[PDB]
């Protein structure tokens, strides 16, 4: 019966909280270190 | 001497470079060697924010090392060139006496301890200003005075 | 795979900033001539610790 054709880009009970905790995981740490890349890059750069 | 002493390298003169403190100073503009075989093999850490090279004082100059201060009076400072009065906060010769390489160059206080490393110099007059490295509180800072060619 | 490909992706940025951490250790550090650290290392905290 024809319910059954289904696409790819289909939903999960949860695994979209799943994926919300793994896209959140370790972004936000290597957007600190971004963030010190910059401060970093200050040596003698900032207040004349 | 009175604590002098020297870099060369395979017919250029590659500057000045002494041992100072707990590091053998080497500018990271300067290409080659020491002259000497027991400097010639350590490591040495690049800089382009600042043009240095780090590289490590050995053990063996224990007894030979070198003392030095970050004390900046004004007059004069002697070198192995005579005298730079470093007056004004500004460490200037007569324009042109000095030499092309001398890039590195202990300049030290009036009794023997170390004050700066220049690396460049240009000219408006009579006064030939100077580009030095230099260690406030010992936290070094590159100064650049425009138009500094290489010694 | 792709979940390995993102993590072996970020840390890699974060390891870059290590590297960059370890050339931001030398760059107060480099040829100093004293060399000195109240605090230095003490909040990067490789090595030269002094007691507590």
């Amino acid at each position: 019966a024809s319910h059954t054709t289904l696409g790819v880009q289909d939903i999960s009970v949860t695994a979209m909280s799943w994926v919300q905790k793994i896209t959140g995981g370790v972004g936000l740490v290597v957007a600190v270190a971004a963030l010190i890349l910059i401060v970093v890059l200050c040596v003698s750069f900032s207040r004349h | 001497n009175d604590c002098i002493f020297e870099v060369k390298h395979e017919g250029k003169v590659t500057g000045y470079a002494c041992l100072v403190g707990d590091k053998v100073m080497k500018p990271a503009h300067v290409k080659g060697t020491i002259d000497n075989a027991d400097l010639a093999k350590l490591a040495f850490k690049r800089s382009s924010k600042y043009d240095l090279e780090c590289a490590q004082i050995p053990v063996h100059m224990k007894s030979d090392a070198s003392k030095f201060t970050h004390e900046k009076p004004e007059g004069y400072y002697n070198w192995h060139h005579g005298a730079v009065q470093y007056s004004g906060g500004r460490f200037t010769i007569p324009t042109g006496a000095g030499k092309p390489g001398d890039s590195g160059r202990p300049i030290f206080d009036n009794k023997g301890r170390v004050v700066a490393i220049v690396l460049g110099g240009a000219n408006e007059g009579a006064r030939t200003a100077l580009s030095v490295v230099t260690w406030n509180k010992d936290i070094v800072t590159k100064i650049t005075p425009e138009g500094a060619e290489e010694w | 795979s792709v979940a390995s490909f993102v993590l072996l992706s970020m840390v890699g940025v974060a390891v870059g900033m290590c590297m960059c951490a370890r050339r931001r250790c030398i760059t107060p550090y480099e040829l100093t001539p004293g060399a000195t650290v109240p605090f230095l290392l003490s909040l990067i905290c490789c090595i030269r610790t002094a007691k507590a």
